[PDB]
Protein backbone atom coordinates (compact mmCIF):
# COMPACT_ATOMS: atom_id res chain seq x y z
CA UNK A 1 0.00 0.00 0.00
CA UNK A 2 2.30 2.94 1.21
CA UNK A 3 4.10 4.90 3.94
CA UNK A 4 2.42 7.17 6.59
CA UNK A 5 0.50 9.85 4.61
CA UNK A 6 -2.02 13.03 5.62
CA UNK A 7 -4.63 11.23 4.46
CA UNK A 8 -3.75 8.14 6.84
CA UNK A 9 -3.52 10.89 9.23
CA UNK A 10 -6.86 12.52 8.82
CA UNK A 11 -8.76 9.32 8.92
CA UNK A 12 -7.54 7.78 12.18
CA UNK A 13 -9.95 9.16 14.45
CA UNK A 14 -9.90 9.86 18.32
CA UNK A 15 -11.40 7.12 19.85
CA UNK A 16 -10.08 4.43 17.37
CA UNK A 17 -8.31 0.85 19.07
CA UNK A 18 -4.35 0.27 18.10
CA UNK A 19 -5.97 -1.99 16.04
CA UNK A 20 -7.88 0.36 13.77
CA UNK A 21 -4.42 2.47 13.73
CA UNK A 22 -2.16 0.18 12.38
CA UNK A 23 -5.27 -1.29 9.81
CA UNK A 24 -5.12 2.53 8.58
CA UNK A 25 -1.48 3.44 8.37
CA UNK A 26 -0.46 0.45 7.25
CA UNK A 27 1.94 -2.04 10.44
CA UNK A 28 4.80 -2.11 8.42
CA UNK A 29 5.03 1.90 8.52
CA UNK A 30 4.75 1.87 12.56
CA UNK A 31 6.55 1.06 15.82
CA UNK A 32 6.14 1.29 19.47
CA UNK A 33 7.39 0.81 22.48
CA UNK A 34 11.08 1.76 22.65
CA UNK A 35 11.41 5.83 22.62
CA UNK A 36 7.50 5.89 21.96
CA UNK A 37 6.67 3.95 25.05
CA UNK A 38 3.13 2.48 24.21
CA UNK A 39 2.45 5.06 21.49
CA UNK A 40 2.34 3.50 17.91
CA UNK A 41 4.72 5.74 15.71
CA UNK A 42 4.20 5.97 11.77
CA UNK A 43 6.66 6.82 9.40
CA UNK A 44 5.93 9.02 6.20
CA UNK A 45 8.52 9.49 3.16
CA UNK A 46 12.50 10.38 3.62
CA UNK A 47 12.57 14.14 4.93
CA UNK A 48 15.46 16.19 5.91
CA UNK A 49 17.57 14.06 8.77
CA UNK A 50 14.57 12.05 8.91
CA UNK A 51 11.19 11.64 7.81
CA UNK A 52 7.41 12.76 7.79
CA UNK A 53 6.09 10.86 10.81
CA UNK A 54 2.59 10.54 13.04
CA UNK A 55 2.46 9.38 16.84
CA UNK A 56 -1.15 8.57 18.27
CA UNK A 57 -0.99 8.25 21.88
CA UNK A 58 -3.47 6.08 23.86
CA UNK A 59 -5.44 6.27 27.08
CA UNK A 60 -3.58 3.45 28.61
CA UNK A 61 -1.19 0.90 27.72
CA UNK A 62 -4.56 -1.26 27.58
CA UNK A 63 -4.74 -3.36 24.63
CA UNK A 64 -8.11 -1.90 24.55
CA UNK A 65 -6.58 1.64 24.60
CA UNK A 66 -8.28 4.51 22.72
CA UNK A 67 -6.78 7.18 21.25
CA UNK A 68 -6.32 10.25 22.88
CA UNK A 69 -3.20 11.96 21.10
CA UNK A 70 -2.49 12.74 17.38
CA UNK A 71 0.68 14.29 16.69
CA UNK A 72 2.54 14.72 13.29
CA UNK A 73 5.16 16.26 11.30
CA UNK A 74 5.20 16.82 7.29
CA UNK A 75 1.93 14.44 6.64
CA UNK A 76 -0.50 17.51 6.79
CA UNK A 77 0.17 20.91 3.99
CA UNK A 78 -1.25 23.76 4.75
CA UNK A 79 -4.30 24.63 2.82
CA UNK A 80 -3.49 27.79 1.85
CA UNK A 81 -0.55 29.30 3.95
CA UNK A 82 -0.76 33.43 3.89
CA UNK A 83 0.85 34.02 7.24
CA UNK A 84 3.34 36.74 7.46
CA UNK A 85 5.76 38.43 10.18
CA UNK A 86 3.46 41.14 10.92
CA UNK A 87 0.17 38.79 10.84
CA UNK A 88 2.20 36.45 13.18
CA UNK A 89 3.06 39.88 15.41
CA UNK A 90 -0.89 40.59 15.94
CA UNK A 91 -1.21 36.79 17.52
CA UNK A 92 -1.88 37.72 21.29
CA UNK A 93 -1.31 35.02 24.24
CA UNK A 94 -5.09 34.69 25.29
CA UNK A 95 -6.91 34.86 21.86
CA UNK A 96 -9.70 31.91 21.08
CA UNK A 97 -8.46 29.54 17.95
CA UNK A 98 -10.95 31.42 15.77
CA UNK A 99 -9.37 34.43 16.41
CA UNK A 100 -5.92 33.23 15.81
CA UNK A 101 -7.04 31.61 12.70
CA UNK A 102 -8.66 34.38 11.83
CA UNK A 103 -5.25 36.54 12.14
CA UNK A 104 -2.81 34.32 10.03
CA UNK A 105 -4.69 32.75 7.82
CA UNK A 106 -7.35 30.00 7.70
CA UNK A 107 -5.73 27.40 5.72
CA UNK A 108 -2.22 28.64 7.27
CA UNK A 109 -1.91 26.22 9.53
CA UNK A 110 -1.97 22.31 10.46
CA UNK A 111 -2.30 20.31 13.53
CA UNK A 112 1.05 19.89 15.13
CA UNK A 113 -0.56 17.72 17.98
CA UNK A 114 -3.90 17.63 19.66
CA UNK A 115 -4.34 15.82 22.71
CA UNK A 116 -7.60 14.92 25.33
CA UNK A 117 -6.29 14.30 28.78
CA UNK A 118 -9.78 13.50 30.11
CA UNK A 119 -10.94 11.70 26.98
CA UNK A 120 -13.32 11.96 25.72
CA UNK A 121 -14.30 14.73 27.01
CA UNK A 122 -12.82 18.19 25.93
CA UNK A 123 -11.62 19.65 28.98
CA UNK A 124 -8.14 20.40 29.49
CA UNK A 125 -7.61 19.80 25.63
CA UNK A 126 -4.00 21.02 24.30
CA UNK A 127 -3.78 22.00 20.36
CA UNK A 128 -0.68 22.43 19.06
CA UNK A 129 -0.22 24.18 15.18
CA UNK A 130 2.15 24.69 12.54
CA UNK A 131 1.26 27.68 10.39
CA UNK A 132 3.51 28.61 7.25
CA UNK A 133 4.01 31.89 4.83
CA UNK A 134 3.14 30.83 1.07
CA UNK A 135 6.47 28.99 0.69
CA UNK A 136 7.35 28.22 4.25
CA UNK A 137 5.69 24.47 4.02
CA UNK A 138 8.36 21.83 3.46
CA UNK A 139 7.30 17.58 3.41
CA UNK A 140 10.70 16.70 2.40
CA UNK A 141 13.32 19.53 3.81
CA UNK A 142 13.64 22.50 6.30
CA UNK A 143 10.83 25.08 6.39
CA UNK A 144 10.95 28.13 5.22
CA UNK A 145 9.33 30.55 7.11
CA UNK A 146 7.00 29.01 9.98
CA UNK A 147 5.59 29.33 13.36
CA UNK A 148 3.94 27.36 16.35
CA UNK A 149 1.03 28.13 17.70
CA UNK A 150 -0.48 26.42 21.01
CA UNK A 151 -3.44 26.13 22.83
CA UNK A 152 -5.21 24.60 25.66
CA UNK A 153 -9.31 24.97 26.52
CA UNK A 154 -9.04 26.68 22.87
CA UNK A 155 -6.84 29.72 24.15
CA UNK A 156 -3.91 30.37 22.87
CA UNK A 157 -0.89 30.06 25.60
CA UNK A 158 2.19 30.88 23.39
CA UNK A 159 3.38 31.66 19.99
CA UNK A 160 7.19 31.25 18.32
CA UNK A 161 7.95 31.88 14.48
CA UNK A 162 11.10 31.11 12.20
CA UNK A 163 12.60 32.64 9.51
CA UNK A 164 9.32 34.32 8.75
CA UNK A 165 9.10 37.44 6.53
CA UNK B 1 41.08 2.56 0.79
CA UNK B 2 42.17 2.51 -2.75
CA UNK B 3 39.92 3.38 -5.80
CA UNK B 4 37.19 5.33 -3.31
CA UNK B 5 38.37 8.22 -4.21
CA UNK B 6 37.58 8.07 -8.07
CA UNK B 7 34.14 7.80 -6.83
CA UNK B 8 34.86 10.60 -4.32
CA UNK B 9 35.39 12.85 -7.59
CA UNK B 10 32.71 10.66 -9.78
CA UNK B 11 30.03 12.11 -6.62
CA UNK B 12 31.75 15.59 -7.48
CA UNK B 13 30.83 15.14 -10.97
CA UNK B 14 27.50 13.58 -10.57
CA UNK B 15 26.54 16.48 -7.92
CA UNK B 16 28.50 18.88 -9.16
CA UNK B 17 29.56 20.75 -5.62
CA UNK B 18 32.06 19.88 -3.17
CA UNK B 19 32.47 16.49 -1.42
CA UNK B 20 34.95 16.41 1.34
CA UNK B 21 36.24 12.75 2.62
CA UNK B 22 38.76 11.12 5.17
CA UNK B 23 39.46 7.84 6.12
CA UNK B 24 41.07 7.49 9.51
CA UNK B 25 42.75 4.13 11.24
CA UNK B 26 40.33 4.08 14.63
CA UNK B 27 43.30 2.46 16.26
CA UNK B 28 46.36 4.24 14.83
CA UNK B 29 44.82 7.22 14.31
CA UNK B 30 46.91 7.40 11.01
CA UNK B 31 45.09 9.02 7.85
CA UNK B 32 44.73 6.32 5.33
CA UNK B 33 43.01 8.47 2.57
CA UNK B 34 41.41 12.09 2.29
CA UNK B 35 39.60 14.66 -0.29
CA UNK B 36 39.49 18.40 0.64
CA UNK B 37 39.91 16.99 4.09
CA UNK B 38 40.78 20.65 5.03
CA UNK B 39 37.73 22.37 3.70
CA UNK B 40 34.55 23.67 5.85
CA UNK B 41 31.03 21.89 5.48
CA UNK B 42 28.15 22.05 7.48
CA UNK B 43 28.24 19.73 10.41
CA UNK B 44 24.36 19.52 10.59
CA UNK B 45 22.99 16.78 12.92
CA UNK B 46 26.47 15.15 12.79
CA UNK B 47 27.45 17.61 15.68
CA UNK B 48 25.10 15.72 18.18
CA UNK B 49 27.18 13.10 18.72
CA UNK B 50 30.15 15.36 19.48
CA UNK B 51 27.11 17.11 21.79
CA UNK B 52 26.36 14.24 23.97
CA UNK B 53 30.27 13.46 24.06
CA UNK B 54 30.74 16.90 25.82
CA UNK B 55 27.25 15.74 27.63
CA UNK B 56 28.97 12.05 28.67
CA UNK B 57 32.52 13.88 29.88
CA UNK B 58 30.24 16.33 31.86
CA UNK B 59 28.59 12.99 33.59
CA UNK B 60 32.04 11.40 34.14
CA UNK B 61 33.05 14.24 36.27
CA UNK B 62 30.18 14.60 38.26
CA UNK B 63 28.61 17.25 36.62
CA UNK B 64 25.55 16.15 34.79
CA UNK B 65 23.54 12.85 35.50
CA UNK B 66 22.30 10.27 32.96
CA UNK B 67 19.19 10.16 34.81
CA UNK B 68 18.43 13.25 35.25
CA UNK B 69 14.90 14.05 34.38
CA UNK B 70 14.34 17.76 31.94
CA UNK B 71 11.40 19.21 32.03
CA UNK B 72 10.69 21.58 29.09
CA UNK B 73 7.42 23.02 27.46
CA UNK B 74 5.95 24.16 24.39
CA UNK B 75 7.97 26.78 23.52
CA UNK B 76 11.05 24.47 23.04
CA UNK B 77 9.41 22.43 20.61
CA UNK B 78 11.19 22.67 17.25
CA UNK B 79 11.11 21.10 13.70
CA UNK B 80 11.82 17.49 13.49
CA UNK B 81 11.66 16.39 16.85
CA UNK B 82 9.62 13.23 17.55
CA UNK B 83 10.63 11.53 20.43
CA UNK B 84 10.54 15.01 22.31
CA UNK B 85 7.02 16.14 21.07
CA UNK B 86 5.61 12.64 22.33
CA UNK B 87 7.61 13.04 25.52
CA UNK B 88 6.46 16.67 26.60
CA UNK B 89 4.26 15.74 29.78
CA UNK B 90 6.32 14.11 31.47
CA UNK B 91 9.72 15.30 30.38
CA UNK B 92 13.29 13.28 29.55
CA UNK B 93 16.20 12.11 31.22
CA UNK B 94 19.49 13.66 30.25
CA UNK B 95 20.23 9.55 28.68
CA UNK B 96 17.27 9.68 26.50
CA UNK B 97 18.04 13.07 25.53
CA UNK B 98 21.19 11.98 23.83
CA UNK B 99 18.99 8.63 22.32
CA UNK B 100 16.62 10.73 20.54
CA UNK B 101 19.41 13.45 19.77
CA UNK B 102 21.25 10.62 17.97
CA UNK B 103 19.54 8.09 17.27
CA UNK B 104 16.78 10.11 15.93
CA UNK B 105 18.48 12.95 15.29
CA UNK B 106 15.61 14.81 17.25
CA UNK B 107 16.30 18.22 17.35
CA UNK B 108 14.58 19.83 20.60
CA UNK B 109 16.51 17.09 22.49
CA UNK B 110 19.66 18.75 20.81
CA UNK B 111 18.56 22.17 22.19
CA UNK B 112 17.59 20.91 25.55
CA UNK B 113 21.29 18.95 25.41
CA UNK B 114 22.67 22.46 24.69
CA UNK B 115 21.14 24.02 27.01
CA UNK B 116 22.31 21.82 29.74
CA UNK B 117 25.74 22.62 28.83
CA UNK B 118 25.71 26.22 28.25
CA UNK B 119 25.05 26.72 24.67
CA UNK B 120 27.03 26.33 21.31
CA UNK B 121 29.66 28.23 22.89
CA UNK B 122 30.24 25.77 25.47
CA UNK B 123 30.24 23.33 23.15
CA UNK B 124 32.98 24.77 20.80
CA UNK B 125 35.12 25.26 24.13
CA UNK B 126 34.69 21.90 24.70
CA UNK B 127 35.78 20.59 21.41
CA UNK B 128 38.56 23.61 21.11
CA UNK B 129 39.86 22.06 24.69
CA UNK B 130 40.51 19.12 23.46
CA UNK B 131 42.47 20.12 20.65
CA UNK B 132 40.45 20.43 17.93
CA UNK B 133 40.12 24.45 16.79
CA UNK B 134 38.40 24.57 13.14
CA UNK B 135 34.89 22.57 14.50
CA UNK B 136 31.98 25.63 15.76
CA UNK B 137 28.61 25.13 16.64
CA UNK B 138 27.51 28.98 16.78
CA UNK B 139 23.48 28.41 16.70
CA UNK B 140 20.62 26.04 17.42
CA UNK B 141 18.17 23.99 15.79
CA UNK B 142 17.23 24.42 13.33
CA UNK B 143 19.04 27.34 11.63
CA UNK B 144 22.26 25.34 11.99
CA UNK B 145 21.42 23.80 9.14
CA UNK B 146 21.20 27.00 7.18
CA UNK B 147 24.56 26.03 4.94
CA UNK B 148 24.36 29.54 4.17
CA UNK B 149 27.28 29.71 0.88
CA UNK B 150 30.73 31.06 2.34
CA UNK B 151 29.31 30.99 5.96
CA UNK B 152 31.39 29.69 8.45
CA UNK B 153 29.02 29.50 11.26
CA UNK B 154 28.28 25.75 12.67
CA UNK B 155 31.10 24.01 10.46
CA UNK B 156 34.05 21.67 10.40
CA UNK B 157 36.36 20.22 8.39
CA UNK B 158 36.56 16.39 7.22
CA UNK B 159 40.06 15.62 9.07
CA UNK B 160 38.95 17.89 12.58
CA UNK B 161 35.73 16.15 12.69
CA UNK B 162 37.21 12.63 11.88
CA UNK B 163 40.30 13.10 14.94
CA UNK B 164 37.60 14.29 17.57
CA UNK B 165 35.47 11.58 16.87
CA UNK B 166 38.21 8.97 17.31
CA UNK B 167 39.52 10.85 20.10
CA UNK B 168 36.09 10.66 21.73
CA UNK B 169 35.55 6.89 20.82
CA UNK B 170 39.25 5.75 22.05
CA UNK B 171 40.99 8.21 24.02
CA UNK B 172 41.36 8.47 27.66
CA UNK B 173 39.07 11.65 27.21
CA UNK B 174 35.87 9.29 28.52
CA UNK B 175 35.77 6.24 30.74
CA UNK B 176 35.14 2.93 29.31
CA UNK B 177 31.64 2.95 30.23
CA UNK B 178 31.30 6.80 28.45
CA UNK B 179 32.57 5.22 25.52
CA UNK B 180 30.12 1.79 25.28
CA UNK B 181 27.42 4.73 25.57
CA UNK B 182 28.45 6.83 23.08
CA UNK B 183 29.20 4.13 20.51
CA UNK B 184 25.76 2.20 21.39
CA UNK B 185 24.36 5.52 20.68
CA UNK B 186 25.50 5.58 17.26
CA UNK B 187 25.58 2.27 16.60
CA UNK B 188 21.78 2.15 17.44
CA UNK B 189 21.28 4.95 14.66
CA UNK B 190 17.81 4.68 13.24
CA UNK B 191 17.70 7.36 10.12
CA UNK B 192 20.98 7.20 8.39
CA UNK B 193 19.82 3.76 6.67
CA UNK B 194 19.97 4.77 2.91
CA UNK B 195 23.69 6.18 3.57
CA UNK B 196 27.25 4.34 4.54
CA UNK B 197 24.76 1.30 5.71
CA UNK B 198 23.84 0.51 2.49
CA UNK B 199 26.46 -0.40 1.07
CA UNK B 200 27.54 -2.11 4.51
CA UNK B 201 27.87 -6.31 4.07
CA UNK B 202 26.54 -8.92 6.70
CA UNK B 203 28.79 -8.83 9.51
CA UNK B 204 29.97 -6.07 9.38
CA UNK B 205 29.73 -3.25 12.30
CA UNK B 206 29.21 0.54 11.59
CA UNK B 207 28.34 3.28 14.36
CA UNK B 208 27.13 6.43 12.83
CA UNK B 209 25.24 9.93 12.35
CA UNK B 210 24.00 11.84 9.32
CA UNK B 211 23.25 14.99 8.47
CA UNK B 212 20.94 16.75 6.19
CA UNK B 213 20.81 20.71 5.88
CA UNK B 214 19.52 22.87 3.25
CA UNK B 215 21.42 23.84 -0.20
CA UNK B 216 21.97 19.87 -0.80
CA UNK B 217 24.30 19.90 2.55
CA UNK B 218 24.09 16.19 3.19
CA UNK B 219 26.99 14.13 5.41
CA UNK B 220 28.22 11.12 7.86
CA UNK B 221 30.33 10.21 10.52
CA UNK B 222 31.11 6.34 11.49
CA UNK B 223 33.35 3.99 12.73
CA UNK B 224 32.87 0.94 11.09
CA UNK B 225 34.87 -2.07 10.44
CA UNK B 226 34.18 -5.78 9.38
CA UNK B 227 33.84 -9.15 11.68
CA UNK B 228 31.34 -7.19 13.85
CA UNK B 229 34.81 -4.74 14.68
CA UNK B 230 35.33 -1.31 14.28
CA UNK B 231 38.37 -0.32 12.67
CA UNK B 232 38.49 2.93 10.84
CA UNK B 233 36.51 6.25 11.45
CA UNK B 234 35.12 7.47 7.86
CA UNK B 235 33.50 10.97 7.96
CA UNK B 236 32.26 12.45 4.28
CA UNK B 237 30.32 15.73 3.64
CA UNK B 238 28.68 17.19 0.55
CA UNK B 239 27.00 20.88 0.38
CA UNK B 240 25.90 23.39 -2.50
CA UNK B 241 24.41 20.33 -4.86
CA UNK B 242 21.04 20.46 -7.14
CA UNK B 243 20.27 16.63 -7.33
CA UNK B 244 17.78 15.06 -5.32
CA UNK B 245 18.34 14.08 -1.58
CA UNK B 246 18.35 10.26 -3.39
CA UNK B 247 21.04 11.24 -5.90
CA UNK B 248 22.99 12.83 -3.01
CA UNK B 249 21.98 10.30 -0.56
CA UNK B 250 23.18 7.63 -3.38
CA UNK B 251 26.75 9.18 -3.96
CA UNK B 252 27.80 8.90 -0.38
CA UNK B 253 26.23 4.94 -0.37
CA UNK B 254 28.63 4.55 -3.57
CA UNK B 255 31.48 6.26 -1.90
CA UNK B 256 31.10 4.10 1.12
CA UNK B 257 30.68 1.05 -1.10
CA UNK B 258 33.89 1.51 -2.77
CA UNK B 259 35.79 1.87 0.56
CA UNK B 260 34.20 -1.27 1.83
CA UNK B 261 35.36 -3.02 -1.59
CA UNK B 262 38.73 -1.71 -1.38
CA UNK B 263 39.16 -2.21 2.59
Amino acid sequence: AGVMTGAKFTQIQFGMTRQQVLDIAGAENCETGGSFGDSIHCRGHAAGDYAAYATFGFTSAAADAKVDSKSQEKLLAPSAPTLTLAKFNQVTVGMTRAQVLATVGQGSCTTWSEYYPAYPSTAGVTLSLSCFDVDGYSSTGFYRGSAHLWFTDGVLQGKRQWDLV
Amino acid sequence: HPETLVKVKDAEDQLGARVGYIELDLNSGKILESFRPEERFPMMSTFKVLLCGAVLSRIDAGQEQLGRRIHYSQNDLVEYSPVTEKHLTDGMTVRELCSAAITMSDNTAANLLLTTIGGPKELTAFLHNMGDHVTRLDRWEPELNEAIPNDERDTTMPVAMATTLRKLLTGELLTLASRQQLIDWMEADKVAGPLLRSALPAGWFIADKSGAGERGSRGIIAALGPDGKPSRIVVIYTTGSQATMDERNRQIAEIGASLIKHW
